[PDB]
DNA sequence: TTTTTTTTTTTTTT
């Protein structure tokens, strides 16, 4: 009944290098001390821990000995656990007082300081098993990815590191920390999800608290204190959403750079998670290096419809960087100064396309339009410049609007087919996927 | 099971002798430890099945014919051997080959001795049942009592042998009831798939049209093969399923689906040159005269029109390609039309341009939908997850899209043809997935007069047949008459007549070997003249006749890059440009 | 002990 192996893994020790490895260190006082303080201070949410501090800190514990257990290439392998495990010491070290804290202040602050406040006074009367530690955080966890410069200390071969597609993306893959890049799209909207989630109980009250583990889970009343347990006959119990925490999550799927795949092969577009303070940081359309955790997530069901089990997976979001993000009249008045603005800029416009310097010269007009006016009724008189091309087949005229709105603000780049009526008039066009009629 | 074991022990006698494959297996044991030196290899391994008559018919024949009760120990013999390999510092797999058989058999037919045999089955590959991973071994950590804790999950589709319901839960708290949390990024999950295979069409025996049938694809061969491939796939074909007898549904009939398992999935018609060719490929490159000889042995039969067979070739080539830095690409890959009365030898030219060409498919008008456009497979199919599927022109990306009856396509379909060349791409809303995929593809069509035998008479205004910037894409328009020369005529009955009653298949091993070496880039020679050569065609073209447009030049820079590939020089060259000028004339004269 | 499904093809129609 389930046979048991040892493995050269252990858990134990790790958890000790992680003790060191936090709040004892110089390079970057140092990062982790006063920093997961700032967090405690309540004047920031996420905890960045990098991979490269993970690689420098095994060079003054190596090098530098004495020598300790792998860590990145483990974190890699398994990439779940050390948010569970290293991010869980960090409740022992963190600074009490911290500064400033108040209370209300905030909102719900004050409700779990007398959460905890009228739950060792009534503790405290009893007495004359505890809250989760994952319940009081206000910080999340985000690892960041060594390229590495300094990765070339070297590991070699255990940097992953590559952005690699999702063509690329495998089965093996499960349970691993990586790096995938690739365009952002159809983006679900953020949502809170949940976490513990405290019911209330009815007669004599208490709390319990049902972990919020996997995607979903069965809800419970009953009664479980004690006391209004047995008698009489069972303390019924509610939701208590103010007593509920959520986790922020936005998940986005990301498609592949279509230069990454096989000549044939349609694109395949790979599931990820959003969680934490990197919320709101991918929107449509974005190519970006992103690197998370890539965990199954089986199933509801179906069930025995699959088999084998065929766990269908996803990602969850870690890090993100994101390719290609008065002293400014000063940067104007070498041009204030050039004189010939209108000439001039007239011949800077699609600098590309030769000749025709007379089309620019209109174009000119349009990038800054203006001024419009009010009438004082009133009733607009544009003010906006309408200006149309002519002419053909190519002429790449195409380029001058290509051009333009790249450049000038609030451009739209269009076409016949192209936008649609529904592509310009404000209609009903049912939301694929997440619903509904937007 | 001892004979289980036997079947091992009589098998580890053939483990070293012969030695021949312990090479490989040594191979793949240093060239993972070689790039475990880097700053990727599969296991598994080919066998030709050729050798083990040489030692156990006895055992060579079940291997075929009970593949469950013998294939899984010789299984663990890889493995047991391979362990016993070098060094400290996987379940693996195999293929083997064949010298076939009974067994040597098309997906036409099958069953019933047939099924649960080892079997090798060829032929076109669709739909592509798309990629999901799959759950095999369980693993979990126990604290604070620790050790390391997992299951082993199996379903029907994996191994052979029939096996006790596994599915579907995480042991979760084995006594005592200890905490144990999933172990990912350790426990085993193999990539899954279940890939069906049309047999060829043109093989089929009547009327009756082609049934394809699934095989599953385990561990490597997923992503090994494209939908549309010629493929040779061999495996074992499990009898799978309850026979609706499991449960009092269904009251019927019908039942058992199957599959097969494994095993090998070779592509078939790339090419292998060794040396002793590509210097026979190299001996003609040097001889200057060769680019008409190659177009001449691409029609047999047919008479003449070399010009529009070297046409034909210059697209063989894709005339190479170079994309922008931070920009948009400029297409390199050709795309032409024919036109002109029929019998014209249009269409059954096409199907030459259907075998030499190393891909892409051909249609006959219709089309649609959207050809290349996947058109949302709907719904689903399967697991709740709606899929697309390789469309036409997508299948034929960087290949030969070729159409019989352009001018008969939908003006609907024409849409999407737009997209097909100047964007170059595919933009798919339906559902649905915004992807665009790249559309990269070299096309030629044929269209037939608008109106009867006028295609000579009339302007080619209203000859055109499908305007407009379908004609600007165009790198040529080939109007080729029917006109009588009795003259011409007595030639035209001759060969034809001989035909009823300079190597083309070296000329397949030749252009793919010019694709890859080597691209040409450019010289100013051919730039010192094609220029003038363009100013000359809009001072005097437009005395004639019409378009002219820039691109029409930009295929000057694609004609002489083909002629320049077909050179083999490892750049452009002037007399390359002077082909194109050469073309460009019988083009529109 | 039950699970869950709207495009694409063709059609007849003002
Ligand atoms: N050298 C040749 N030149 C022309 N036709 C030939 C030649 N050799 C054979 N043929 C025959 O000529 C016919 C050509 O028909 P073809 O024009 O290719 O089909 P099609 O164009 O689709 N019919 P249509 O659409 O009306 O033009 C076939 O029957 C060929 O076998």
């Amino acid at each position: 009944a389930l046979p048991s192996i040892q493995l050269p893994v252990d858990y134990n020790n790790l958890f000790n290098e992680i003790t060191d490895f936090l709040v004892t260190f110089k390079q970057d006082g140092p990062k982790y001390m006063a920093m997961l303080q700032k967090v405690a201070n309540r004047e920031l949410n996420s905890v960045i821990i990098d991979l490269d501090d993970i690689l420098q800190y095994q060079n003054e514990k190596f090098l530098q000995g004495t020598q300790a257990d792998d860590l990145v290439s483990a974190i890699q392998q398994n990439a779940n656990h050390f948010t569970e495990l290293f991010c869980r010491a960090i409740d022992n070290n963190m600074p009490l007082p911290t500064k400033e804290i108040d209370y209300k202040d905030d909102v719900l602050d004050v409700i779990l300081n007398q959460r905890r406040l009228r739950n060792e006074r009534m503790l405290s009367d009893r007495t004359n098993e505890l809250f989760p530690p994952n319940l009081t955080r206000r910080y999340f966890l985000y690892f960041k990815p060594l390229s590495q410069n300094c990765a070339r200390r070297y590991r070699k071969k255990a940097i992953s590191s590559k952005p690699l597609s999702v063509r690329q993306i495998k089965g093996d893959f499960l349970g691993q920390l990586i790096t995938v890049r690739g365009i952002i799209t159809r983006v679900s909207d953020v949502k809170p999800a949940v976490e513990v989630i405290a019911y209330t109980c009815d007669q004599c009250g208490y709390e319990v608290f049902q972990e919020v583990n996997s995607r979903t889970f069965t809800p419970l009343s009953e009664c479980t204190s004690e006391e209004c347990s047995q008698n009489q006959t069972k303390g019924q119990l509610f939701m208590s959403t103010r007593a509920s925490k959520f986790s922020a999550f936005q998940e986005c799927k990301i498609q592949e750079l279509s230069q990454q795949v096989p000549v044939g092969h349609i694109p395949r577009s790979l599931n990820i998670h959003v969680n934490g303070t990197l919320v709101r940081s991918l929107s449509p359309g974005d190519i970006v290096d992103v690197t998370g955790i890539f965990l199954p997530a089986p199933y509801t069901g179906f069930k025995a419809l699959k088999a084998g089990l065929l766990t269908e997976t996803y990602l969850e979001a870690q890090f993100v960087r994101q390719h290609k993000k008065s002293d400014v009249e000063e940067r104007v008045m070498e041009l204030i100064t050039s004189g010939d603005v209108y000439n001039r800029l007239a011949k800077s416009i699609a600098p590309e396309i030769y000749g025709n310097l007379d089309v620019k010269k209109a174009l000119l007009l349009l990038l800054v339009g203006g001024v419009d006016k009010r009438v004082g009724d009133g009733m607009k008189i544009r003010g906006d410049i309408n200006v149309c091309l002519m002419g053909d087949p190519g002429v790449a005229k195409s380029q001058l609007l290509k051009a333009i709105c790249k450049i000038s603000p609030r451009g739209v780049y269009t076409t016949g087919k192209g936008s649609s009526g529904v592509g310009l008039t404000a209609a009903v066009m049912k939301d694929p996927v997440t619903d509904e009629m937007i | 099971d001892a004979v289980f074991g036997d079947r091992v022990r009589r098998f580890q006698e053939f483990l070293d002798t012969f030695t021949s494959y312990r090479d490989s297996v040594r191979s793949i044991q240093v060239y993972n430890s070689n790039n475990a030196a880097n700053y990727i290899l599969p296991h598994r391994i080919i066998i030709s099945l050729d050798d083990l008559r040489e030692f156990d018919r006895s055992f060579w024949s079940g291997i075929l014919v009970e593949p469950a009760y013998f294939i899984p120990p010789a299984e663990k013999a890889l493995t047991d051997l391979a362990d016993s390999m070098d060094d400290v510092p996987h379940p693996w797999k195999l293929s083997f080959k064949g010298s076939f058989g009974a067994h040597a058999l098309s997906p036409r037919t099958l069953t019933a001795q047939h099924l649960n045999k080892l079997v090798s089955v060829e032929g076109i590959v669709t739909k592509t049942s798309l990629v999901r991973p799959k759950l095999i071994r369980s693993v979990h950590y126990a604290a604070k009592t620790g050790r390391f804790h997992y299951r082993d999950y199996t379903d029907a589709t994996t191994t052979l042998t029939t096996r006790i319901p596994t599915p579907a839960i995480y042991p979760t708290e084995d006594t005592e009831g200890n905490k144990l949390t999933t172990e990912y990024g350790y426990s085993t999950f193999i990539d899954h798939q279940r890939i069906t295979v049309q047999e060829m069409p043109e093989m089929a025996p009547a009327g009756q049209l082609p049934r394809s049938i699934d095989v599953i694809l385990d561990d490597d061969l997923v992503d090994k093969t494209k939908p549309g491939d010629r493929v040779n796939v061999v495996g074992v074909f499990k009898s799978l399923g309850a026979g609706g007898m499991n449960q009092s549904n269904s009251n019927t009939l019908i039942g058992f689906k199957t599959l097969i398992l494994g095993n090998t999935v070779y592509p078939l018609h790339r090419q292998m040159l060794t040396d002793f060719d590509i210097r026979n490929i190299n001996k003609l490159s040097k001889k200057k005269d060769i680019f008409d000889i190659l177009s001449q042995s691409l029609a047999p039969s047919i008479y003449g029109h070399d010009h529009i067979k070297k046409a034909i070739l210059l697209m063989l080539m894709g005339g190479v390609e170079k994309n922008l830095e931070n920009g948009s690409h400029l297409r390199g890959d050709i795309n032409i039309l024919m036109v002109g009365d029929p019998s014209t030898a249009k269409s059954q030219l096409l199907r030459f341009v259907l075998n030499t060409a190393s891909l892409a498919i051909a249609t006959t008008g219709r089309g649609s939908s959207g050809v290349g456009l996947t058109a949302a497979v709907t719904t689903d199919r399967e697991t709740g997850e709606r899929r697309l599927e390789a469309g036409a022109m997508v299948l034929a990306d960087r290949g030969v899209v070729c159409i019989d009856e352009f001018d008969k396509m939908t003006d609907v379909d024409r849409v999407a043809i737009h997209e097909v060349m100047e964007q170059q791409t595919v933009t798919i809303a339906k559902a649905g997935i915004h992807t665009t995929l790249n559309a990269r593809c070299s096309v030629i069509a044929a269209a037939n007069p608008v109106f009867g035998q006028y295609d000579v008479n009339r302007d080619p205004h209203q000859n055109i047949a499908l305007p407009d910037s379908l004609l600007s894409r165009f790198d040529l328009l080939f109007v080729v008459t029917d006109d009588i020369n009795e003259i011409r005529d007595r030639s035209i009955s001759e060969h034809v007549l001989r035909t009823h009653r300079v190597t083309i298949p070296f000329l397949r091993k030749y252009v793919q070997y010019a694709k890859e070496r080597v691209i040409p880039q450019l010289t100013q020679e051919a730039i010192n003249v094609i220029v003038k050569n363009y100013t000359d065609l809009r001072n005097d073209d437009n005395t004639k006749k019409s378009p002219i447009t820039a691109r029409t030049l930009e295929t000057l820079i694609r004609l002489a890059t083909a002629h320049a590939k077909v050179r083999l020089s490892k750049t452009v060259n002037k007399v390359d440009a002077k082909v194109a000028a050469n073309l460009l004339r019988f083009a529109l004269l």
